[PDB]
């Protein structure tokens, strides 16, 4: 399973 | 053996043809198991192998809302690197990320990875430490500051030594008959006259699965690696994998020459000779 | 930028046998920017119902496809893979080789 979304680029 | 868990994203944009495209698929191993593409009709991360299908709804509907949300935060990180090196609107870009754990025979973590690239550069890495990163340049630099800001390693260090081997080691044993099976190469080795002088002898490998092969040819039981040909190890379609090596070797002297093989699935390495 | 131009080999999922029907496979490797043309042929005509594996990529970051159909090789019968991308000036061409 993935990791969530934290931080855009 | 040894297993990997990996994740491989892809945003790449396209001006003037609508919004950049993301795709994200992940693996164990050499065996694909889940897709998301934002060009779908109905985009939704789906199964690729028959061991994920048994997650329930909750599973895909994190693993979609997830998908969903990076590719809008994809097409952000897109327009701030864009920025970071002043470039035009005009162009296309690629934004890559590769990450994932790695886990030994007994399950437990060996390393964990997260990794970035911009149009086929590498661009920032976290460390192995799982606490501190590598950035390639000034504009990477932007990124790391903003990700020690947030915390960020910290955050990753959690989920690749939690919920990454956790999911790895269910994966591995719900999908156990085949991503805990090694199969073994076939093996022969052919004869192709290029003149009255000399002859290729091509060394295969067919079947094999995981990837991860060795190939080589000696002659008089030394290594030739400057002389080898060696193919990049290509998908048959079947889950396995083939792979040659060859050397040209002067007429008459072919069985100076031994191709030796190695691969998890053989009981012990092979030895071959022509067998005309 | 720097582009990578693709590697190709084209070669059959089953050990070939003419009159036995099989898989022709043409997979492109290598290559940067993902974007991507590939045609395969029989005797220089493209064939229409095939299929290609999902975009991934290697740990250099370079890109690979499997592009794949039915075929039934004969001692006759061409088969070949034709590939463009943006590194090209003109498609490149390979023959499909039962020796390789």
């Amino acid at each position: 399973a993935q990791d969530i979304y934290r931080a855009s680029y | 053996g040894s297993h990997s868990m990996r994740y491989f994203y892809t945003a790449m944009s396209r001006p003037g043809r609508g919004e950049p495209r993301f795709i994200a698929v992940g693996y164990v191993d050499d065996t694909q198991f889940v897709r998301f593409d934002s060009d779908a009709a109905s985009p939704r991360m789906a199964p690729r192998a028959p061991w994920i299908e048994q997650e329930g709804p909750e599973y895909w509907d994190r693993e979609t809302q997830i998908s969903k949300t990076n590719t809008q935060t994809y097409r952000e990180s897109l327009r701030n690197l864009r920025g970071y090196y002043n470039q035009s609107e005009a162009g296309s870009h690629t934004l890559q990320r590769m990450y994932g754990c790695d886990v030994g025979p007994d399950g437990r973590l060996l390393r964990g990875h997260d990794q970035s690239a911009y149009d086929g550069k590498d661009y920032i890495a976290l460390n192995e430490d799982l606490s501190s990163w590598t950035a390639a340049d000034t504009a990477a630099q932007i990124t790391q500051r903003k990700w020690e800001a947030a915390r960020e390693a910290e955050q990753w260090r959690a989920y690749l030594e939690g919920l990454c081997v956790e999911w790895l080691r269910r994966y591995l044993e719900n999908g156990k008959e085949t991503l805990q099976r090694a199969d073994p190469p076939k093996t022969h080795v052919t004869h192709h006259p290029i003149s009255d002088h000399e002859a290729t002898l091509r060394c295969w490998a067919l079947g094999f699965y995981p990837a991860e092969i060795t190939l080589t040819w000696q002659r008089d039981g030394e290594d030739q690696t400057q002389d080898t040909e060696l193919v990049e190890t290509r998908p048959a379609g079947d889950r396995t994998f083939q792979k040659w090596a060859a050397v040209v070797v002067p007429s008459g002297e072919e069985q100076r020459y031994t191709c030796h093989v190695q691969h998890e699935g053989l009981p012990k390495p092979l030895t071959l000779r022509w067998e005309p | 930028m720097i582009q990578r131009t693709p590697k190709i080999q084209v070669y059959s999922r089953h050990p070939a046998e003419n009159g036995k029907s099989n898989f022709l496979n043409c997979y492109v490797s290598g290559f940067h920017p993902s974007d991507i043309e590939v045609d395969l042929l029989k005797n220089g005509e493209r064939i229409e119902k095939v299929e290609h594996s999902d975009l991934s990529f290697s740990k250099d970051w370079s890109f690979y496809l499997l592009y794949y159909t039915e075929f039934t090789p004969t001692e006759k019968d061409e088969y070949a893979c034709r590939v463009n991308h943006v590194t090209l000036s003109q498609p490149k061409i390979v023959k499909w080789d039962r020796d390789m």
